[PDB]
């Protein structure tokens, strides 16, 4: 055997991590990630500035976006990035509490590794302890589906005001909660209800103030009209309040085949015949709209210079250069069908709009199309304003997370009381079963119960309360009294009851917090050999 | 003269060891066992189970 020793390619950049110090490095590294967002949990939480390599900055406290678009090195914290993305995609809320709980499971398991217990035996006790915590909270979980639609409307307000308290939108929770709830009510079926988030759109605008944000049912388009001199507001005349909105994927252009073609013209005779040909096409295109009674016509490609004024003399507004995706969302709210060709134009495919006016913003040059419906329609659109470009984007993610909490109550009406009440209720259930079974799994159960206590102690630490006096008070009322409504109060009211404070959280959101955290740390404890290649 | 369905269940739980399924094997084994029964006994394909 000579000096060169080579088996795996690139042995210099690839390093091998092993031993007891390997588990100590990856567990303590994941704690530093949760320690950053530890102060961001709850309504007292604080935001985080994110700087992109291109220079764009974003300020958000949401753990999903914080871990996103961030440069990382260690692969353990990169799993936490995908952890918050998993919580954000399906549920849409609770991305901060999952990473904190995931690091709490590793910190409690770190002391158990040094005691001589196999890492898998530590993780095997977490799966059995997580099932006992879910079964305990499910028994005390109240079902609000027994009420009518009148009391159900106020139930969605309790779930919306809780998630909006940790954002900049928390300034007024009452006024901005109606925008999220009423937007969902329009798409609800009243029976076997599905949210169908696709019908809900969110369009932000940078300017003004956040108090000017209002819920408008319709489609928001930033494309100005084809001609400047047409009237800004469009109103129906006499009966038939519908404006007969027509959506045509084919603009006004000289007819030509898609394939390459060559038109041969012979001298003067055929040259003059084609002159009248196109002149009769513009007269044919305008007669089809007047026959069906359509008014506003939108299309993908801009109209010709001759077609712009042709629609003005007939009092027929038009909008050009509209995206393909924007064409489909308009026909749904108007109960219309997109007209594929000029020969298929009919009154049955025409849309309906209550009022359409041309919006203008300050000294800048832009025109925003606003479609309104005097009656309940199929789609809704969120209109958000703000004094800063980042406040607008932050209000988008704040309102998006609010819509994700409301949709969780549509599929599953079962809800729980958060704010430290749910974590302590599920924590004491594991401690009671640890002393009964005893054995070698009693240490894995106590580590899971103490890890659940990190969430209520975090809410009390950021709010200034003493974590020692807060945790001891919760366990006294939870063990003596069967009422689980007692929880951590971050705002400092004279009562610790979460029911009187109108704090309601979905059960599917709090259930995935333990599920995603327990399943992730089980694989982390199974990681021994770590091969990292330098880039 | 035992049942053919219970034969594939005990053999599937063995391969679930050393993986993350060992704790969750209750629900997951009942899936893959029903996956091979849908395929024809004469022709078994790994692309259809993708």
């Amino acid at each position: 055997m000579g000096r060169p020793f080579i088996i795996v390619k690139d042995q210099g950049n690839k390093k091998r991590q092993h031993g007891l110090e390997a588990k100590k490095s990856h567990i303590l590294a994941a704690r530093s990630v949760a320690s950053i967002i530890k102060t961001s949990l709850g309504p007292r939480g604080l935001d985080k500035i994110l700087i992109s390599p291109d220079g764009e900055i974003t300020i958000t406290n949401d753990g999903a976006t914080i871990l996103s678009q961030m440069e990382l090195d260690n692969e353990i914290a990169k799993l936490l990035v995908q952890l918050s993305k998993s919580q954000d995609d399906e549920i849409g809320d609770g991305t901060t509490g999952v990473v904190v709980l995931a690091s709490a499971l590793l910190d409690q398991a770190l002391e158990l590794i040094q005691k001589g217990i196999h890492p898998i035996k530590i993780a095997n006790g977490f799966d059995e302890a997580a099932k006992l915590a879910i079964s305990k909270l499910e028994e005390t979980c109240d079902d609000i589906s027994a009420s009518n639609d009148e009391l159900f409307r106020d139930f969605l307000l309790r779930a919306a005001k809780t998630s909006l308290g940790s954002k900049i939108v928390s300034k007024d929770h009452d006024r901005f909660a109606e925008m999220a709830v009423e937007a969902v009510i329009n798409v609800m079926d009243k029976d076997r209800k599905d949210v169908d988030f696709d019908l809900i759109k969110m369009q932000g605008r940078v300017g003004g103030s956040i108090s000017d944000s209002k819920l408008i049912n319709g489609v928001i388009l930033d494309k100005d009209f084809s001609h400047p001199q047409m009237p800004k507001c469009v109103l129906p005349k006499e009966g038939s309040d519908g404006v007969k909105l027509a959506i045509l994927t084919c603009p006004f252009e000289p007819p030509k085949p898609k394939t390459k073609h060559k038109l041969d013209i012979s001298s003067v005779e055929e040259y003059q015949k084609l002159q009248t040909y196109e002149q009769d096409k513009f007269k044919e295109m305008i007669d089809d709209v007047k026959k069906a009674g359509a008014d506003v016509v939108i299309c993908q490609w801009g109209f010709d210079d001759e077609a712009n004024h042709l629609l003005l003399q007939n009092d027929l507004p038009a909008v050009r250069w509209v995206g393909g995706q924007e064409l489909e969302h308009i026909a749904i709210s108007t109960n219309g069908r997109i007209v594929p060709r000029f020969q298929d134009l009919s009154k049955d495919k025409l849309g309906t709009c209550s009022r359409i006016y041309e919006q203008e913003f300050g000294t800048t040059k832009d025109r925003m199309l606003i479609i309104e419906q005097s009656k309940e329609t199929k789609t809704v659109t969120c209109f958000v304003r703000g004094s800063n470009k980042m406040i607008v984007d932050e209000a988008e993610r704040a309102l998006h997370d609010s819509l994700c909490v409301v949709r969780n109550l549509v599929k599953d009406s079962r809800v729980v009381y958060g704010g430290g009440a749910a974590e302590v209720t599920m924590s004491l259930a594991v401690s009671e079963e640890a002393d009964k079974q005893r054995g070698i799994d009693q240490y894995a159960f106590r580590g899971f119960a103490q890890a659940l206590d990190t969430i209520p102690m975090t809410l009390a630490e950021n709010s200034g309360l003493d974590p020692i006096g807060t945790l001891s008070t919760l366990k006294s009322k939870q063990l003596k009294e069967k009422i689980s409504n007692i929880g951590v109060d971050c705002l400092g009211y004279g009562s610790n009851d979460m029911k009187e404070l109108f704090v309601v959280d979905p059960f599917i959101g709090k259930k995935q917090q333990i599920l995603l955290a327990t399943q992730l740390c089980r694989m982390i404890l199974k990681i021994d050999n770590v091969i990292i290649s330098g880039k | 003269k035992s049942s053919g369905r219970e034969l594939l269940e005990r053999c599937a739980r063995t391969a679930m060891s050393s993986k993350l399924i060992h704790n969750n094997a209750d629900f997951f084994v009942k899936m893959c066992v029903d996956a091979v029964l849908s395929l024809d006994r004469n022709d078994l394909d790994d692309k259809l189970i993708g």
